[PDB]
RNA sequence: UGAAGCUUUCAUACU
RNA sequence: UAGUAUCUGUUCUUAUCAGUUUAAUAUCUGAUUCCUCGAGGA
């Protein structure tokens, strides 16, 4: 029967439409059925769905595993059917997909493998000679994919051989292509056969028809980019006729030689590179007033490669290249361009990188003056990487001048808000640093003029200007004008546009955050209550901003504002603990640090634990978080025995609620708990003894938050002293005393030692009830998975019987 | 129980002993002073005694019960 | 519900829902080693994906410092299934 | 003079009293670990320092009060003795000692290895220098972290967890690294690096060479 | 009691001991072990000095120390494998006088542990792949790279996990630019735990496997594997590609095989033995350590018996196939536990114990009478030599070292004022009391 | 073809240590000689209790949790000093009765 | 002196 | 929302062995005309 085996192989849709289990058992079943199921049946099915024309993406990566697996095993049937797969997958290696790409490259390398190289070669030939030249590139492809599988030397007779053809120019220039796509492919691996493939493809440089000229020479091209910074003595045969044909070609087959010449000059000595760059120099200069918009991305490309070398150095690149790159490149037809815009930028920051930042930054600096603003943005990003890459040491008080000039018009002469003029701004004024005194002044009118109005998106841009060169503006002693901005600042307070609300306080934060409260003009009194109402915000900057002005008002003027409305404040602040942005909390837990500090832990605590006695949950747990906080700013011995008092109250859920907060205070405290181990060991001690289950639930939670936050600090005593308390809990059966139990014991097993732990668990690994011994190897497992070398020294005697010997003798030798 | 060395309620003495024996074997090869403690007691070469304990890693304890 | 495939060099993320909690013992406090995660896991479309919700990440993913003290970082690829 | 110390292959310490009168050799305390005892060193009348096969250093002190007079809880003697130190070396320890080693020092604990290393153990004498110790040592675990990838608090933890010991060859790394590192490490410790350097070089001058 | 912890003396013995360009120049280096102390020396080719350049403490235990170069690099790289469930390549700075963390690599949990690699380490010949391996089943592979700013990148690991295996060691095997290929002493237990008799537990034989890396396919396969005559010791890489075939030697208990894949034979040489030996007669004869030459014209080898012979391997090879094993006595030191073959004409032996030797090899090829002995000699009975003093060798620098100190007194037994360290150290009749003194000499 | 309590007595070094169910364990002559080993604290004895673990007893009616001597000192029950309560927590801090790692915890341990 | 377990139609509390 | 805990109610011959199971019980599965005041029990 035929469809027998199809029906029965409609495994592959087991496995498409399938589970992950029952996948790979249809793979595995299907691999031990492929030698006799048949190639033929097999793909006859298979490559239809794989030519399906909405397959997906995973459905296709897991087809191609099929293919691979089954063709591993039937090897040398899959012959008669080559020619066939290949017409179904010689596409998917020029699709625009990488991992199509990737996918049908590893299918026809297990096809090679499959195969033998005599059949690939056979099949594939017909097509070398082909006049389409879609199937001239796919063919090459597939050469190079057999390459890449069965070897390079495999391959090299039938290369030598078909690049040598005097029948027709096509198959010269089809193996020429191989050898090309061989490279491309592989890279690096190129290496060894480097002289070989070189010797192969060297004839076709002098050939009698152009084309074979051109592909000869991107062949040297790719290979010379493969095998780079290394290659050079197998790049000797075509030295002379690359520069030969360079001085004699012209058009495309000059710009493919100049490409081959431009990748091959990096591999040179100094007198290589010094002397051939000369001659291509001369040619390149010549072609500086060539047509083709390619032409000029090879040329800037060839450029920035040979301007990089050590043979190249500075006075001759000044004496010779920069006057005519910079009259024949710099000007607003090539800011319109697009294509090469990025190159001459990058062109021009690594000319800068080797002849020095100051010619560069002269010749294009004369020209942020310009009637078009393209090529005013262009010269602004070739100034500010050149800045970044270098920094501004040789600026001269002519430069600065014409420096801080140019920035400042064109910050007025702006009409969309851009980062561009911003960051130049900012990068140039903080690399001037203390040198621009004067120019403060006029920078703090431009940027008065430029927050006073118009539409709040220039404020915004001028807010970020002051919070990113305040440092500089205050560094030279001039705050006062500062005092007029943070005025101004101060009235800007009330914006519909929170983008534009969140940049003037970040400015105002900036600006308090160095000036000093004495001498920061508004009064302090008279600010915090009109910032308070702003707290109740939702959006997040301006609530991230508050919040931090809030603090560092806090911080330092804390006198100034009367107490209660700290109070206030800090209750407030309690809701953001759960903001559900880290950035909120972080700001929210450093503000509620530094309002504690200020305002003493008495008061605070007090009405900390009132809240904590009456309101919901979550609350609850900000109000433990708080506490915590609290402890830690001022020191824990202000906060635990008014905490310990409040265990005496006679109620339940009460005692329950110090359990959980003194469980998320000791793991919120960390290494400060060493100091107060032995304060706490009574209660939780009474709380092991407690009938009720979260009781001891959250007592052995405290239990491990204690053991993990000392560890290296001497505290074992009060640690084994309750770990004899936490251990008769094993035989719990609720599921949540025993995970609280479990990582009690996991906490103890750090601080307190594996040693101790085995010592609790010996006796019980092998007792009679199989209960007992289901609980002590869990435990024991997972003493042994962590720290299983420690156990090697802990471990007791113990004798051999009549049958085994279970003595380690080499642990008894005494020197 | 993927982790060799783990256990059960059905573990028995003899594969608890041997596998203790097994590690007991590697550590001595891993660490440096241990193994140069045994070879300066027996006397013999340290790749002597590498190999000897390579040689006891397959059946140690002797074959198991029934 | 764990991979735990032994991993390599892609890193894990988190997305902005939980950014900042371990993925391991989800906890609220000091972050220590950066997560890696399996192969398979960061493959094609996975790649950059939190590892607790497959959804888009926006922050690294890390191992709090309770969990590499007891070297739970070497259990291998968080990823949860 | 009074007391007798005995070392177990596999225990670790036994005490032991001499009756004079009686004729009698009675054990009155033990310890609740296991330990390879190497050798033992005494180092007054209550504490002794031992040392392992596993290469670990150990020091045992007796609890106050006890008995003296003697005519088990744990299948063993009825008083334990408590661990006060656990460290580990790294190498395997065969001798220890108590001296001098310069004219005019102080009283240090010399140990010898199998592998051909000579090191001490000395005590400090105040807090402050034991804090700022223990403050480098800290500092110094994160951004000098050990160079084939292990964690220097699990590496000296290995059979047991570290107790009372500073390590001195992870502080002296201090001196070996880049200036811009040395600043961030002083400038914690509200110090700059020739002082944290002249702080270390004076314990070791105090005892050894 | 708070204690501070001090060394006044780092440890002087070796465990083991690499060479090559570690400085990227053509002068050679040494990377020796100590047990968690890495050291950097390098020889001195006109006094023949070894100095000490730098050493580190690694807090750690070294189980393992390879060198490996990419193809086209002057700089040599340093693979260690540790206690830790981590791998590390590590490049030494010239310029600073440092060691520069390259990679770091992280596969499983610290301590020195059974199934977690990092007691065995191969690299590939070429540089393109390393393979870390534990005493059981599990096997990783990583394959290493370069981009083009010429720093190393490093891969992903592959697994070759294998249930119930023993590993003895582990080399890269020598191949021309062909896929990766590695070779395992391997022995599966089983069988073992199954026989109550006791008879499984014999009857065991160890294979010799290969692995070989598909980097096109990416996936590690095992292809060969071939059951081995008796239990052997470490392998030795043959070097192959366009000079030397592509085999492995095995080390065993009383002989040398050579084995390839293919249709190359087994070629077994018997060890020769002393003549009029008075060591017990049951005992057998291992080799305990090797030492490569590769020349551009010719290649040998140096291994070193448990009674400190040093013999001269060499092999007679047709175009591709092995024909003869030849060896020849070559000298006695001390035992060594690694042996460094210097160009320049340099032996660096580091004993077990003791102090550690630098040797120049004064008479090189072999115009002699002494006998060669051959693997195609006939013997029903075996080869016999006579050990003399040192012939081919000449002894030019000797580094002390404590190891193993046995047992130590601190006391002023002279009448200076400050005491002196009175030391019983060393094994055999090697060991002798050292009394050490603080100063210079 | 199983021991009995007054057989297995008289194989093993420590008789005390042998138990009711002893003879009914897989292997009781390795648990008699691990329960005999120096260490190894003992099973929490309540596994074999149908009470499962506490509880029991509710009769016993317990005082709120005593603050520790110098707390109860500090006068916390309005002028408030702090130095009094930082040099009062460290100069004043006193160490409480431990107990030993063989000492177990049991529910009638309290009275 | 003591041993208070198991179940549901209860009913009442906490998550 | 649906999980747990606490009260109330119920809670299974002072008649004998074997088997499954249990640490052991427990559970489950099978076997072993007379007296009293038209009635009840054995
Ligand atoms: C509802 O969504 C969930 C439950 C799931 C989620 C992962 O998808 C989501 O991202 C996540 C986010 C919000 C919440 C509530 C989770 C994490 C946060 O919770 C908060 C409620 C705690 N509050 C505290 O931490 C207490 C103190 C503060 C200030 O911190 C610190 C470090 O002192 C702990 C945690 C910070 O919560
Ligand atoms: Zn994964
Ligand atoms: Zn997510
Ligand atoms: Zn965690």
């Amino acid at each position: 029967e035929e469809q027998k085996e199809r029906k029965i192989m409609k495994l592959l849709l087991k496995i498409k439409n399938g589970t992950p289990p029952m996948r790979k058992a249809a793979l595995r079943q299907i691999t031990d059925k492929a030698r006799e199921f048949g190639a033929g049946p097999l793909f006859n099915q298979i490559l239809p769905l794989l030519m399906s024309p909405t397959l997906e993406d995973q459905e296709r990566h897991l087809l191609v595993k099929v293919i691979d697996r089954i063709l591993y095993k039937l090897d040398d049937l899959v012959r008669p059917y080559v020619h066939k797969i290949l017409v179904v997958i010689e596409p998917l290696l020029i699709d625009e997909d990488y991992y199509a790409r990737v996918e049908g490259r590893e299918i026809i390398s297990n096809l090679a493998k499959a195969a033998g190289l005599a059949t690939m070669i056979s099949t594939m030939r017909p097509d070398i000679d082909n006049m389409d030249e879609y199937v001239r590139n796919t063919t090459a492809r597939a050469f190079a994919v057999v390459a890449s599988a069965l070897g390079i030397p495999s391959l090299l007779p039938f290369l030598k051989a078909v690049c040598k053809s005097k029948k027709s120019w096509q198959a010269r220039h089809t193996g020429i292509k191989i050898v090309q796509q061989i490279a491309i492919l592989m890279g690096c691996a190129i290496l060894p056969h480097l002289r070989s493939l070189v010797e192969i493809i060297e004839h076709g440089l002098v050939d009698e028809q152009q084309k074979v000229r051109t592909i000869s020479a991107l062949a040297i091209a790719a290979l010379a980019e493969a095998a780079t910074p290394y290659g050079i003595e197998s790049f000797d045969s075509v030295l002379k006729p690359l520069w030969k044909g360079i001085r004699q070609h012209r058009g495309k087959g000059l710009a493919a030689f100049l490409k081959a010449i431009g990748y091959l000059i990096p591999l040179m000595d100094a007198e290589y590179a010094n002397y051939y760059t000369r001659e291509v120099m001369l040619i390149l200069i010549r072609e500086f007033q060539s047509p083709d918009e390619e032409m000029k991305k090879i040329v800037l490309k060839v450029v920035k490669q040979c301007c990089g070398t050590d043979g190249v150095e500075a006075n001759y690149i000044k004496t010779e290249i920069l006057p005519p790159f910079f009259k024949h490149f710099w000007q607003h037809r090539m800011a319109l361009d697009r294509r090469n815009y990025r190159q001459l930028v990058d062109t021009t920051v690594e000319l800068a990188n080797k002849v020095g930042a100051a010619e560069i930054i002269s010749r294009i600096v004369d020209d942020l003056k310009d009637e078009a603003e393209q090529y005013r943005k262009m010269v602004m990003e070739t100034i500010e990487k050149i800045m970044g890459n270098l920094g501004a040491a040789d600026i001269d008080h002519k430069l600065e001048e014409q420096l801080i000039d140019g920035i400042l018009y064109a910050f007025q002469e702006q009409t969309t808000e851009d980062s561009v003029m911003l960051n130049g701004f900012g990068t140039v004024v903080n690399a001037l640093g203390k040198r621009v005194k004067p120019y403060l002044p006029q920078i703090c009118g431009t940027v008065l003029w430029r927050l006073n109005n118009k539409s709040a998106k220039v404020r915004q841009q001028a807010a970020d200007l002051i919070s990113r060169t305040a440092v500089v503006m205050k560094t030279c002693q001039e705050e006062k004008l500062m005092g007029h901005l943070g005025v101004v600042l101060y009235e800007y307070l009330g914006e519909e546009y929170p983008e534009v609300l969140g940049s003037i306080l970040g400015a105002l934060k900036a600006i308090v955050n160095v000036i000093g409260m004495h001498k920061m003009t508004p009064p302090i009194k008279d600010l915090l209550p009109r910032l308070t109402p702003i707290l109740k915000n939702r959006h997040e900057k301006v609530q991230e901003n508050c919040i931090d002005l809030v603090g560092r008002i806090a911080d330092r003027g804390a006198e100034y504002v009367s107490a209660r409305e700290w109070m206030r404040i800090c209750f407030e602040l309690l809701e953001l603990l759960k903001a559900h942005k880290k950035a909120i909390r972080r700001a929210t837990v450093n503000t509620f640090g530094y309002i504690a500090k200020a305002i003493g832990p008495h008061d605070v605590l007090a009405t900390l634990l009132n809240n904590l006695k009456v309101q919901e949950r979550q609350n609850r747990v900000c109000t433990t978080v708080a506490i915590a906080i609290v402890a830690e700013t001022c020191s824990p011995f202000t906060v635990l025995p008014a905490l310990m008092n409040e265990y005496r109250v006679p109620e339940l859920n009460v005692q329950n609620g110090v359990l959980k907060s003194l469980s998320f205070l000791f793991e919120y405290i960390g290494e400060m708990g060493k100091d107060y181990i032995y304060a706490v060991t009574p209660l939780l001690e009474d709380a092991l003894m407690d009938r009720d289950l979260v009781h001891r639930q959250t007592a052995s939670a405290v239990v491990q938050h204690m053991s993990l936050g000392v560890y290296g600090f001497g505290c074992e005593d009060s640690l084994n002293h309750l770990l004899n308390y936490v251990w008769p809990n094993v035989f719990e059966t609720s599921p949540h005393v025993i995970q609280a139990v479990m990582g009690a014991l996991e906490g103890l097993r750090v601080a307190i030692g594996p040693c101790r732990m085995l010592q609790y668990c010996l006796q019980g690994l092998f007792h009679p009830a199989r209960k007992v011994r289901d609980v002590y190897w869990k435990i024991y497992n997972s003493i042994y998975i962590g720290s299983q070398d420690a156990l090697i020294a802990h471990y007791p005697r113990i004798y051999n019987d009549d049958k085994n010997t279970y003595i380690r003798y080499e642990l008894d030798y005494i020197l | 129980s993927k982790y060799i060395g783990t256990g059960h309620a059905d573990t028995t003495k003899w594969e608890w002993l041997v596998n203790q024996h097994r590690d007991s074997y590697c550590s001595y090869m891993g660490h440096f002073d241990l193994l140069n403690y045994f070879a300066i007691a027996e006397n013999e070469s340290k790749a002597r005694v590498r190999f000897n304990l390579m040689e006891k890693m397959l059946q140690p304890c002797g074959p198991p019960a029934d | 519900i764990f991979c735990r495939k032994q991993a390599g060099v892609a890193i894990g993320r988190l997305c902005e829902k939980c950014d900042g909690k371990c993925v391991i013992c989800d906890s609220y406090v000091r972050p220590c080693t950066l997560v890696r995660i399996c192969d398979e896991c960061n493959y094609g479309s996975y790649q950059g994906r939190c590892v607790i919700c497959g959804g888009p990440g926006v922050s690294d993913a890390y191992y709090c410092k309770e969990c590499t003290i007891q070297e739970k970082d070497r259990d291998g690829c968080p990823k949860i299934v | 003079g009074h007391r007798v110390i005995v070392s177990d292959v596999q225990e670790s310490f036994i005490w032991v009293r001499y009756k004079r009168n009686e004729n009698q050799l009675i054990i009155f305390a033990d310890d609740t670990y296991p330990r390879w005892v190497t050798t033992a060193s005494l180092l007054d009348y209550d504490t002794v320092a031992g040392a392992d096969k596993f290469g670990n250093i150990c020091v045992v002190r007796l609890p106050p009060n006890t008995n003296d007079e003697v005519d088990g809880l744990l299948n063993g003697a009825s008083q334990k003795a408590e661990v006060i130190m656990n460290y580990h070396v790294g190498e395997t320890v065969l001798s220890l000692q108590k001296t001098t080693l310069i004219p005019g020092g102080s009283e240090s604990l010399v140990y010898t290895t199998l592998s051909g290393g000579i090191g001490i153990l000395v005590p400090f004498t105040s807090h402050e220098d034991h804090d700022f110790f223990q403050h480098v040592e800290m500092h110094l675990r994160s951004e000098h972290p050990p160079l084939c990838g292990r964690d220097h608090l699990s590496f000296r933890s290995y059979y047991f967890p570290v107790k009372n010991v500073i390590d001195g060859d992870l502080c002296e790394q201090f001196n070996s690294m880049e200036p811009n590192k040395q600043k961030n490490v002083s400038e914690e410790l509200d110090r700059t690096p020739p002082e944290v350097s002249k702080k270390l070089e004076d314990i070791r001058t105090r005892y050894a060479f | 009691m708070f204690l501070y912890n001090l060394t006044l003396q780092r440890a002087t013995g070796i465990s083991f001991a690499i060479h090559g360009n570690f400085s990227g120049t053509k002068q050679q280096e040494i990377v020796v072990s100590r047990g968690k102390i890495l050291e950097l020396l390098r020889p001195d080719p006109n006094t023949g000095k070894v100095h000490t350049l730098l050493t580190v403490e690694v807090f750690g235990v070294i189980r393992s120390l390879m060198a490996f170069r990419l193809t086209g690099g002057t700089k040599d790289y340093i693979v260690v494998g540790s206690d830790s469930g981590r791998i590390v390549i590590l490049e030494y700075q010239p310029s600073k006088n440092m060691f520069e963390k390259i990679h770091q690599e992280t596969f499983g949990k610290s301590g020195c542990r059974r199934i977690v690699p990092g007691q065995f380490l191969a690299v590939d010949p070429k540089g393109r792949a390393v393979m870390i391996s534990a005493i059981e089943k599990q096997k990783l592979v990583y394959i290493l790279n370069r981009d083009a700013a010429a720093r190393l990148t490093i891969s992903s690991p592959l697994e070759a996990h294998k249930a119930n295996t023993l590993v003895y060691h582990v080399v890269g095997v020598d191949v021309g630019f062909e896929n990766p290929m590695f070779a395992c002493l391997e022995m599966d237990y089983e069988e073992a735990d199954n026989d109550p008799t006791g008879e499984a537990a014999a009857n065991t034989q160890q294979t010799l496997t290969f692995y070989e890396l598909d980097l096109g396919l990416n996936h590690v396969v095992r292809k060969y594997s071939e059951p081995l005559e008796e239990h052997g010791n470490f392998l030795i890489t043959v070097p192959g590609g366009s000079d030397g075939p592509s085999g492995v030697l095995i080390c065993s208990e009383n002989y040398i095989t050579y084995k390839n894949f293919g249709d190359q034979p087994d070629i077994r040489c018997p060890i020769p033995r002393r003549r009029n030996d008075l060591d017990d007669p049951e005992r057998g004869m291992i080799f305990v350590c090797s030492a490569t030459h590769k020349t551009k014209s010719m290649f040998f080898f140096l291994a070193q018996t448990e009674q400190g012979d040093i013999f001269k391997i060499t092999l007679e090879t047709d175009e591709d196939m092995v024909t003869e094993i030849r060896l020849k006595y070559f000298d006695t030191v001390p035992v060594a536990a690694a042996m460094c073959v210097l160009k320049t004409g340099f032996l660096f032996v580091a004993s077990e114990f003791g102090n550690h030797y630098l040797y120049q090899i004064a008479h090189l090829g072999d115009d002699d009478e002494e006998p060669e002995f051959s693997s195609a000699m006939p013997l029903e009975d075996t080869f016999f030599f006579q050990p003399r003093p040192l012939k081919n060798l000449v002894l030019v620098d000797e580094l002390d070292s404590l190891s193993p100190i046995l047992f130590c007194q601190i006391a002023d037994l002279a009448n200076e004022d400050t005491p002196q360290l009175y030391v019983a150290c060393g094994r055999g009749p090697r060991s002798s009391l050292r009394v050490l003194r603080h100063g210079l000499e | 073809n199983r021991f009995t309590v007054a057989e297995l007595k008289q194989l093993v070094a420590r008789p005390d240590v042998v138990e009711m169910h002893d003879v009914t364990a897989q292997d009781p002559k390795l648990l008699v000689h691990l329960k005999a080993t120096r260490n190894s604290v003992p099973v929490p004895r309540h596994w074999c209790f149908k009470r499962k673990y506490l509880q029991g007893k509710r009769g016993i009616e317990k005082p709120p949790f005593e603050l520790p001597d110098f707390i109860k000192r500090t006068g916390i029950q309005i002028d408030i000093d702090y130095q009094k309560l930082h040099d009062a927590f460290f100069k004043w801090q006193t160490k409480p009765k431990l107990t030993i790692h063989g000492d177990l915890y049991y529910e009638g341990k309290e009275f």
